[PDB]
């Protein structure tokens, strides 16, 4: 009653830019919901306005979709879905299940993405050619991560690299990060023929360029969302469409609970304490 | 060539530390003079980020950078021309001498008690050498009605 | 070596049907990621070959990502997004605070969905008519879940459950299930007039309509899906790109550690123990 | 079958070296859970075990249960407990209610211990004085963390900062450390 008169000033904690819950309808960025049906953008679109609070061009929002769609599943025998059927095999929840299986993402396993984008970000941004930057990974003893896959090397290659890269070729304005890392491989791949770009350092040098490239990002913003961490993003919840599908997959099957075998233990323990 | 005006209705100034409750009393007393922009451009504290501060004008939120360095609230504010040295007996002296380096700077308020009297004589040396005017130290402040206030004289509206 | 002879058999575990990484390129339910990304089907395509293990038609699928845009955020005074921007206040990465945001999600907050779905279909399945189901809803002491809304109430409308409505009325084949609705907030909104089918109960009822109406399901697996919990994972799929790009706002604000105000609190400890 | 005969060989991933579920009794580091019971230690005992695999003096394994106690809780005002409470709030389980409140633990919240241990650690190993320790923390622009409370100043101590002072001042054998982090 006392702030309705306006007689008071409480400090406002809290403060968020992706969501007007009140007033008439929903609005995301400062379009309302209406707008996001009428446009008819995508997912992407509203991916652009949740994450981003712009509105991303039709490209731009369909290859967001598209990145999202390679990100889905990539088998259960991956750490995480291992995680998800273990949690879901032993009588828990979607919620419990899907959030145990993701939070195996971390350095190890889907940081390939985000590393890969700072990798190749850091390496564009300070001027140093591809033939150097090879050499300069090699003698600092660490590997070039999101370059390198295990069986698919030479006019064999990935399938979902060839159409992700195929659709930042034509319909990407201008991609100079996209080129650089292609010369990368192109040198490594006349190291070991199975030295490729990844899906993972594919999504993460296209989404910079992508946020570089295109409008309404003014270059300190396209590098910010980097440091924050929007690449870890798309692989979670590209991920978790794979996570739930597997804990689906482990109820409907209905399987009892998993205990793993003593012969793959190998017990170290010591003698007496 | 110390100025006879010290503060006006376009007196913008930064102060130096987490004093949120003296900066929302600045504002306050900005807000109720009838002045149309607040005197508080940014906050200057070496112990964290850069970040805003959520601060009132009127009944409306506004925010206030807060900066780690001072030469980028320096670069960023070439308005100011007045430095508020919330800082400690130890940590006024080096600060001091920090700001005196930006020409921008025509004066400053050195509100900690406590320092020794060398190195404010040599404050006071580099302040007519500079014509910096240094209201202080070992004071609450100096108001003026109408156009501004320092820290926490007077007391709260 | 000797299982490559094949003279020795390894119970093996593990049964999974949504993914193959193995051989030459990814098979999501049988078809291949190229035949996925040639026959441009969204992203409800791949939820649709991921948890359902079907190849759902286009309406279907474009359903899938309108009941998933809809889902994407609302608001951060909602449960499961003050533990979002909690946990990303506190200086944690993307999984900790999605994930800490995404374990909120179950019985009151987001529950509605499922249980709104359960309790239309048994509601339909038992052939009562909505009269005598709104009687029944009143005299066991418990209220219509899915349906009520607080402040839109009549010529008013939710203007994403129009949406929705709108799109289930002129693309779906038949609606049996989400006429019930109908019938069954034209008599609550008879009672009171902001008990209409909120977007919780609405998704809920066109998801089994879409489930036991369109192709593909034979009428135990389209009842199965609601019992598994497939409308859980709708909701956490879709309030997980609003969870993340809360993690994004707090970060991208640079808003240190939140302690709540000792105020609102009111402790009731005992005297001496 | 044919490991039984052992005419195969499977690489064993998954080391381990904490527990022993198989044979006759639970055994933790090298000795049994009867023996556990018999020697009558405490929950720190068996952190002791489980984590650092060593049976630690007695001292010690008070010392843990009591720096165990003194963290138990802080009020729900604090972040985790406020995750805690508002998952709790929300119908949800144990597991995930502690859980939502476990994951606001990080570095700003609850990572005053493993940072203060180690940023004393790295003082006291490099071999600066407390004096110019400060200084070096003050000049570079960061504070000491582990240090400074709000309201508790002077002849007005903590009361619990003072018990695991006092044990540790009786009852460690030698305290370089702590003594150090005193002068500071
Ligand atoms: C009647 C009347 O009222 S008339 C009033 C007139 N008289 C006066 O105005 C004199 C009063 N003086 C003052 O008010 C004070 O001197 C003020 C305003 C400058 C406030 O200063 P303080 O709060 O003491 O200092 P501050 O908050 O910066 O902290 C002191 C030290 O703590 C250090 N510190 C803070 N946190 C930590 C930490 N976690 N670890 C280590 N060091 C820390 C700070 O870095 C600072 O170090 P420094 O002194 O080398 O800079
Ligand atoms: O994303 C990763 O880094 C791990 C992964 O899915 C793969 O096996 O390719
Ligand atoms: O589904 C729920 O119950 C929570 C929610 O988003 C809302 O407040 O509308
Ligand atoms: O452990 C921490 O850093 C936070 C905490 O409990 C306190 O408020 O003292």
């Amino acid at each position: 009653w006392a702030r309705e008169l306006g007689l008071i000033r409480k400090p406002a904690s809290f403060m968020t830019s992706i969501c007007d819950e009140r007033g008439q309808e929903l609005i995301y960025a400062g379009m309302p919901i209406t707008e996001v049906f009428k446009e008819e953008m995508g997912i992407g679109g509203v991916l652009g306005l949740l994450w981003f609070q712009k509105r991303l061009p039709k490209y731009s929002c369909q290859f967001i979709e598209m990145c999202l769609m390679v990100t889905a599943d990539h088998g259960p025998a991956v750490s995480g879905a291992h995680n998800t059927i273990i949690c879901a095999r032993a009588g828990k929840d979607l919620v419990s299940s899907l959030t145990s299986g993701l939070l195996t993402i971390g350095d190890r396993f889907g940081g390939a993405l985000d590393a890969a984008a700072k990798m190749f970000s850091k390496a564009f941004d300070s001027g140093i050619i591809p033939m150097e930057f090879v050499n300069k990974m090699k003698k600092e003893g660490k590997l070039i991560m999101g370059i390198g896959h295990r069986v698919k090397s030479i006019n064999n290659p990935d399938m979902r690299v060839q159409i992700l890269k195929d659709y930042v070729r034509q319909h990407f304005p201008a991609t100079p990060l996209l080129d650089y890392a292609l010369e990368v491989e192109k040198i490594t791949t006349s190291k070991k023929p199975n030295l490729i770009l990844n899906v993972d350092g594919l999504i993460g040098v296209a989404f910079v360029d992508m946020l570089r490239n295109c409008g309404s990002f003014t270059r300190e913003e396209a590098d910010e969302y980097i440091d924050i961490g929007a690449l870890n993003g798309i692989f979670v919840l590209g991920r978790s469409m794979g996570f739930i599908g597997h804990y689906l997959d482990q109820k409907r099957l209905k399987q009892g609970l998993y205990r793993h075998p003593w012969d793959d233990i190998s017990y170290v323990l010591p003698e007496h304490m | 060539g110390k100025s006879t005006t010290l503060f006006s209705r376009h007196t913008k100034a930064i102060v130096w530390g987490m004093q949120t409750r003296a900066v929302q009393g600045m504002l306050d007393f900005d807000y109720v003079c009838s002045r149309d922009e607040p005197s508080v451009a940014a906050m200057v504290y070496p112990f964290t980020g850069d970040h805003k501060q959520k601060f009132y004008w009127g009944h409306k939120e506004i925010l206030i950078p807060v900066f780690k360095n001072m030469a980028d609230a320096m670069r960023k504010h070439p308005e100011v021309d007045v430095l508020i040295n919330f800082a400690s007996l130890r940590s006024a002296y080096d600060s001091t001498m920090e700001t005196m380096n930006y020409a921008q700077i025509r004066t400053i308020a050195i509100i900690a008690e406590g320092i020794p009297e060398a190195l404010t004589r040599k404050l006071i040396k580099k302040a007519d050498q500079k014509g910096v005017t240094i209201i202080g130290p070992a004071t609450v402040g100096g108001i003026k009605p109408g156009c501004f206030k320092i820290g926490n004289t007077g007391g709260m509206l």
